[PDB]
């Protein structure tokens, strides 16, 4: 769960599990 | 959450296909149709 | 009729959009009088 | 007569002005105006497919009634303007976003 | 801009814009009145 | 059902539903005007 | 908090001041005009 240095952002070995499961041409539209 | 705001935008977009008793549901066609004298009456449905 | 009589029923296209649209249509999975006009 | 369904045949007398590519100009299209910005478009239009729509019903595109050419409708870029001040008693100079 | 007209009521289209439009479909009907059903080609009325 | 009326123009209600309406009371008025006239006997007209 | 308390008050009665497309926006001024016949689609807009 802490910030790993292999990837090049802080982000942590859940959180990009987690921004993965949720997600948001239909946004070109509005 | 992030969904029922995509939802309700969504939902949005959709309602700029109906007249609301107007002979069309587009601006753009409208005016070129009808003079300003009498253009108010038809696009002012679309304004309510 | 499992699977029959589905046509574009405006002129104009659409891709994978939102648009409402009532039109006349065969119903699926129904009686068809299959006629024979041969002996 | 019959509006914006069917393809137009009894049509008005302009010239026939040279189109211009790929830039934001106006458009008039069997009598359908628009502003935006004309591209060459994939999705291949089937032979009778001639108009184009959207979730709003706004145009998105368009063939040309003279050449069997299909192009978008794509409206160019917009938005607010937004400033960036320090107070009238720091400065004159701002930024604008 | 021809005088010779009596009757150039269009309840569909501004005169101003009819060159600036392009229809389809369009149909051509003629027929002959008394003289006094002038008022009855609006969409809905009353007579005969 | 009868043609010989040249004058037959009401808002408040429809001819067509005449029958299939009942009125609980009815009045029936009589007067002569001119022909030009006509134009001042609608609820809410403009002249003397 | 008592900020926008005062910019909620002070915009509905600068709401007055537009007409919503009618002749006026002064009730006054209507029947001073137009007669009520035909003045009072415009003074039910002007309430809606
Ligand atoms: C609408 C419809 O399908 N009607 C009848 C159906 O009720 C009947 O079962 C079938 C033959 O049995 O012939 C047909
Ligand atoms: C946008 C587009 O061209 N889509 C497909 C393409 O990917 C495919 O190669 C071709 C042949 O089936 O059919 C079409």
């Amino acid at each position: 769960i802490l910030p790993d240095p292999s990837k090049p952002s802080k982000r942590s070995f859940i959180e990009d599990l987690l921004f993965n499961k949720v997600t948001l041409d239909l946004i070109c539209a509005q | 959450v992030v969904n029922q705001n995509a939802q309700a935008l969504n939902t949005l977009v959709k309602q700029l296909s109906s007249n609301f008793g107007a002979i069309s549901s587009v601006l753009n066609d409208i005016l070129s149709r009808l003079d300003p004298p009498e253009a108010e009456v038809q696009i002012d449905r679309l304004i309510t | 009729s499992f699977t029959r009589g589905v046509y574009y029923p405006d002129k104009v296209f659409r891709s994978s959009v939102l648009h409402s649209t009532q039109d006349l249509f065969l119903p699926f999975f129904s009686n068809v009088t299959w006629f024979h006009a041969i002996h | 007569f019959e509006l914006l369904h069917a393809p137009a045949t009894v049509c008005g007398p302009k010239k026939s002005t040279n189109l211009v590519k790929n830039k934001c100009v106006n458009f008039n299209f069997n009598g359908l105006t628009g502003t935006g910005v004309l591209t060459e478009s994939n999705k291949k239009f089937l032979p009778f497919q001639q108009f184009g729509r959207d979730i709003a019903d706004t145009t998105d595109a368009v063939r040309d009634p003279q050449t069997l050419e299909i192009l978008d409708i794509t409206p160019c870029s917009f938005g607010g303007v937004s400033v960036i001040t320090p107070g009238t008693n720091t400065s004159n100079q701002v930024a604008v976003l | 801009n021809s005088a010779s007209f009596s009757t150039f009521k269009c309840y569909g289209v501004s005169p101003t814009k009819l060159n600036d439009l392009c229809f389809t479909n369009v149909y051509a009907d003629s027929f002959v009145i008394r003289g006094d059903e002038v008022r009855q080609i609006a969409p809905g009325q009353t007579g005969k």
